[PDB]
């Protein structure tokens, strides 16, 4: 634990990453969480919705 | 089947045409909830259920 200082910051920078990168998986109340899933479903009315 | 006894029946293991569905002007309501109409024939599903 003698280079603790560094560590911190590399390990707040990738968990800022995996926490954006893992923010991808939600569907924030939509039908679905990938783009191409509601493009391949739905018509662009409720699509845009 | 009547209301109370409604009818379910499983369909697994078939290639289906639902632009037969869409063209043909015998229903009155051809209302679709999660997924557009025109799309059906570009879609893979399972659990299908009528």
């Amino acid at each position: 634990s003698a280079l603790g200082k560094l560590q911190d910051v590399v390990n707040q920078n990738a968990q800022a990453l995996n926490t954006l990168v893992k923010q991808l998986s939600s569907n924030f109340g939509a039908i679905s969480s990938v783009l191409n899933d509601i493009l391949s479903r739905l018509d662009p009315p409720e699509a845009e919705v | 089947a009547s209301v109370y006894a409604w009818n379910r029946k499983r369909i697994s293991n078939c290639v289906a045409d639902y632009s037969v569905l869409y063209n043909s002007a015998s229903f009155s309501t051809f209302k679709c909830y999660g997924v557009s109409p025109t799309k059906l024939n570009d879609l893979c599903f399972t659990n299908v259920y009528a």
